[PDB]
């Protein structure tokens, strides 16, 4: 019966300020002892936990980012807001606002801690990324079959999408037409703050003379789609 | 034991 | 910060397999402990609380134990829905803190992976830049290290690698290592080699290719 959902914006700028919001329903930051907590997943990384603010107004932060976190509630409303000042891109992960229940009490009197050891009930989470990039189509890039990229009667190839902002891109083969064998790699961060992918997929080398391969790559951000045939060079021909 | 970590608002509690 | 150690950090399983996973703490936190199970897109799930005390609403196949400085969770029966990443977290001292994260993927025979090796096309080395990608094909299990070397010469700082989900079907991983260097640096050299080296290999396996060799 309890549900938290995160709103805020998904894009800010490094040296800005960002401010989340939990809405929730199912409980009330007037029961006793009630908490609410926050905690952050950056890409592929763990959880790490933020603050946690409580019915009676008392509250924590993670002392590493006291400095730059504030967090407040809104009884009335049910909701409570987490500030973050002077963001920077190391801010970039979903962030969660969690549950945490009061201690049991028998008739208003508090008898046992158990039940808080635990955030119990967490929200869906909000992607927020901090970048100062601007928006940019990628640009396809084959990575031709060769002798290097063949294990016996098969061959691997695939396309480069490098350079874009922000996620996401999607890639197809031969308008959808080929899905077998097929990899995708998860996009990675680039120092220069854009954004880039690889697809490959491993076929018959036999094949490579005549059939066509054409990776599908749409970047809906930029308006940016574009088909990249992929062929082996002049010197596997 | 080592630091001085502040304890939790329910440490305390049976 | 109270240090919470998670252990191991990856392990492989099968359906109906009885696995335990460790939590250790720097110090006691008394029971203050609990235990979350996070699906790939999905926020972390509440199994344990209180170091024993069973979440409502969650199988019983899960259970907890410990107190003070020692946790460990277990699955008596691994269900499909158990592949994923579990974390412990302590609520005895501020600031509450998470354990690393113990991934479990699903079991398979080693399998060696596949080593592919591209060298930059020479439409991306017009614009300035040249990538070269090592591909590590259908590999398990999921640990692989991976090296670059650019006429012998070690790379560090920049490549960057990408690691697919567990293959649905073969149980396999693809992981792809990118080398970015400029145009100038590129044509400066001539044999570009990834060695990779993983469970299935009985010893490092090198792929490369010589641009000053035609």
């Amino acid at each position: 019966r309890i549900t938290l959902k995160e709103s805020g914006p998904p894009l800010v700028k490094p040296t800005q300020t960002l401010t989340l919001t939990c809405s929730f329903s199912g409980f009330s930051l007037s029961d006793f002892g009630v908490g609410v907590g926050w905690i952050r997943q950056p890409p592929g990384k763990a959880l790490e936990w933020l603050a946690i603010i409580y019915s009676d107004d008392d509250k924590r932060y993670s002392p590493s980012l006291n400095t730059r976190l504030t967090i407040t509630k809104d009884t009335s409303k049910n909701q409570v807001v987490l500030v973050m000042t002077r963001v920077s891109p190391v801010d970039t992960a979903t962030y969660f606002c969690a549950h945490r229940r009061g201690p049991t009490t028998l008739f208003g009197v508090p008898i046992a801690r158990g039940p808080v050891n635990a955030m119990d009930v967490w929200g869906q989470g909000i992607t927020v990324t901090i970048s100062s990039t601007s928006t940019k189509g990628p640009s396809v890039f084959p990575l031709a079959p060769s002798s290097k990229s063949t294990s016996g009667g098969t061959a691997a190839l695939g396309c480069l999408v490098k350079d874009y902002f922000p996620e996401p891109v999607t890639v197809s083969w031969n308008s959808g037409a080929l899905t077998s064998g097929v990899h995708t790699f998860p996009a990675v961060l680039q120092s220069s703050g854009l954004y880039s992918l690889s697809s490959v997929v491993t076929v018959p080398s036999s094949s490579l003379g005549t059939q066509t391969y054409i990776c599908n790559v749409n970047h809906k951000p930029s308006n940016t789609k574009v088909d990249k045939k992929v062929e082996p060079k002049s010197c596997d021909k | 034991e080592q630091e001085l970590l502040e304890l939790d608002k329910w440490a305390s509690l049976w | 910060a109270l240090q919470l150690t998670q252990s191991p950090s990856s392990l492989s399983a099968s359906v109906g397999d009885r696995i335990t996973i460790t939590c250790r703490a720097s110090q006691g936190v008394t029971s203050a402990l609990a235990w979350y199970r996070q699906k790939p897109g999905s926020p972390p799930q509440l199994l344990i609380y209180d170091a024993s005390s069973l979440e409502s609403g969650v199988p019983s196949r899960f259970s907890g134990s410990g107190s003070g400085t020692e946790f460990t969770l277990t699955i008596s029966t691994l269900r499909p829905e158990d592949f994923a990443t579990y974390y412990c977290q302590q609520l005895h001292f501020y600031p509450h803190t998470f354990g690393g994260g113990t991934r479990v993927d699903v079991r398979r025979t080693v399998a060696a992976p596949s080593v592919f090796i591209f060298p930059p096309s020479d439409e991306q080395l017009k614009s300035g830049t040249a990538s070269v990608v090592c591909l590590l094909n259908n590999f398990y299990p999921r640990e692989a290290k991976v090296q670059w070397k650019v006429d012998n010469a070690l790379q560090s700082g920049n490549s960057q690698e990408s690691v697919t989900e567990q293959d649905s079907k073969d149980s396999t991983y693809s992981l792809s290592s990118t080398l970015t260097l400029s145009k100038a640096d590129y044509e400066k050299h001539k044999v570009y080699a990834c060695e990779v080296t993983h469970q299935g290999l009985s010893s490092p396996v090198t792929k490369s290719f010589n641009r000053g060799e035609c």
